């Protein structure tokens, strides 16, 4: 888990 | 059981940090964990390799 957000998908 | 595991990717995706994956759309993976609902950690049945990947970027296979 990352967060920093998953990009909006395209 | 019920809930499927296998996805496969939609689109293409550049790892931005060292926890996430990179793929190519038609890439297959296991899921190891959803609990979390934004990143999922998984295993790219192509690479062997293990990290997170963003859920809205694959789809239930099989």
């Amino acid at each position: 888990p990352p967060a920093y957000p998953p990009p909006p998908v395209p | 059981g019920t809930g499927v595991t296998l996805f496969v990717a939609l689109y293409d995706y550049e790892a931005r940090t060292e926890d996430d994956l990179s793929f190519h759309k038609g890439e297959k993976f296991q899921i190891l964990n959803s609990s979390e609902g934004d990143w999922w950690e998984a295993r790219s049945l192509t690479t062997g390799e293990t990290g997170y990947i963003p859920s809205n970027y694959v789809a239930p296979v099989d």
